[PDB]
């Protein structure tokens, strides 16, 4: 069907520039009228500006007048969002919308940081500090110091899905990410069932499997 | 620039309940107003345009109206798929402006958290850093206070919190708190505790471990 296709994720250093794209799959010049919206992590929607190619007109919010530049290629039914002199404040998801907001794109994530791609360190969150059983036990894996996100975590190669809670990552003061994945299991299974978290970080091509054993400490 | 003030910013409601969200315009916008819905996966869809006209295929349980400078979106009876984030948008003038947004979450009975504390691993101690984690499992409402205490001395500025989205099955939340210390500072103390306060607990619960590192 008729939709809006956006370009993939971008990772740049502060000071640089990026050019994102949004193509209208199966449309025309009258439909090359597009809006561009910004959304910072866990925040609201912000209107950046819009392009009306038929009247070679472009409008921006005063706050983005120096930051953004929207252009349009009527032949390919694609509009481009150019963002310059990037800072951490520009790390967000950018969306595109058609005339009257009828169709919306899937969004493009932009991450601005001086950090380099690094794989994670996986540490076990062992069940019990010395206490022998108790009813329902909890165990997990601490996925620390990786960049950029995301990272995928599964348990027992996908066999264990019940009771699993994988938390949203946090940005540490070092500029690196961290998160933990936990699972509640029966205390009676700790000495007989094997628990292993499978961590996969595609950006760095790091695949780590960590067995979580009840070391009782 | 026309400003849109959206209220409330958060709303807890039960299935089948009638709810209303409102957006006040700082200037006359003459019926030019649209309403959008954003699902937790980031998908955005237009629900209403021209203040009261529904987008093709949108459930008739959704409706829009105007009373003075206040524009409202009403859901006559809430369904499971309706628990998402909502935003109003004006297009009477340039620049186009959005309302702050409203998050609609599922209301359920009070659930106390299950608390667990995790000591750092020997593996991490080799790198010179120690992470102590406190887990709060399956609770409701979202509000919860976590306090760290080392040798019964309250900590500050050295902890990080992370909370999950509301669970599709039981409508509960889960939270983790991570205390980060240097191996040196960690090895100069004995008791590490996690004090939890929540509406479903009569008195604060405390979990601790003494000397643990494996
Ligand atoms: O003169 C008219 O009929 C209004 C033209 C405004 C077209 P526009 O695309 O710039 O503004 C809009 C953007 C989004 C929506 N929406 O309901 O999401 C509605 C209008």
């Amino acid at each position: 069907q008729v939709q809006l296709q956006q370009s993939g994720a971008e990772l740049v250093k502060p000071g640089a520039s990026v050019k994102l794209s949004c193509t209208a799959s199966g449309f025309n010049i009258k439909d090359t009228y597009m809006h561009w919206v910004k959304q910072r992590p866990k925040q609201g929607l912000e209107w950046i500006g819009r392009i009306d190619p038929a009247n070679v007109d472009t409008k921006y919010d005063p706050k983005f007048q120096d930051k953004a530049t929207i252009t349009a290629d009527t032949s390919s039914k694609t509009t481009y969002l150019q963002l310059s002199s990037l800072t951490s404040e520009d790390t967000a998801v950018y969306y595109c919308a058609s005339y009257y907001g009828i169709y919306w794109g899937q969004g493009t994530t932009l991450t601005v940081s001086s950090a380099s791609t690094k794989g994670p360190s996986v540490f076990p969150l062992a069940p019990s500090s010395k206490s022998t059983s108790g009813g329902t036990a909890a165990l997990g894996c601490l996925v620390k110091d990786y960049f950029p996100e995301p990272v995928t975590v599964s348990w027992n190669s996908g066999a264990l899905t019940s009771g699993v809670h994988t938390f949203p990552a946090v940005l540490q003061s070092s500029g690196l990410y961290s998160l933990s994945s936990v699972v509640t299991v029966p205390s009676s299974s700790l000495g007989t069932q094997t628990y292993i978290c499978n961590v996969n970080h595609k950006p760095s091509n790091t695949k780590v499997d960590k067995k979580v054993e009840p070391k009782s400490c | 620039d026309i400003q849109m003030t959206q209220s409330p910013s958060s709303l807890s409601a039960s299935l089948g309940e009638r709810v209303s969200l409102t957006c006040r315009a700082s200037q006359e916008i003459n019926g030019y107003l649209g309403w959008l819905q954003q699902k937790p996966d980031g998908t955005i869809k237009r629900l209403i345009y021209a203040a009261s006209t529904l987008h093709s295929g949108v459930p008739k349980r959704f409706s829009g109206s105007r009373s003075g400078s206040d524009y409202s979106l009403t859901i006559s009876s809430l369904e499971s798929e309706d628990f998402a984030d909502y935003y109003c948008l004006q297009y009477a003038s340039y620049p186009r402006t959005f309302g702050g947004g409203t998050k609609v979450e599922i209301k359920r009975t009070v659930a106390a958290p299950s608390v667990f504390i995790f000591p750092p691993s020997d593996e991490q101690l080799k790198s010179g850093t120690a992470s102590v984690v406190c887990l709060l499992n399956n609770f409701y409402p979202r509000e919860a206070k976590v306090q760290w205490k080392v040798d019964n001395a309250l900590q500050s500025g050295n902890s990080q919190e992370s909370v999950t989205e509301q669970d599709s099955k039981d409508s509960t939340y889960s939270l983790s708190s991570t205390l980060t210390l240097s191996k040196a500072d960690y090895e100069k103390h004995k008791v590490y505790a996690c004090e939890v306060t929540h509406q479903g607990l009569s008195s604060p619960v405390t979990k601790s471990f003494n000397r643990g590192e494996c």
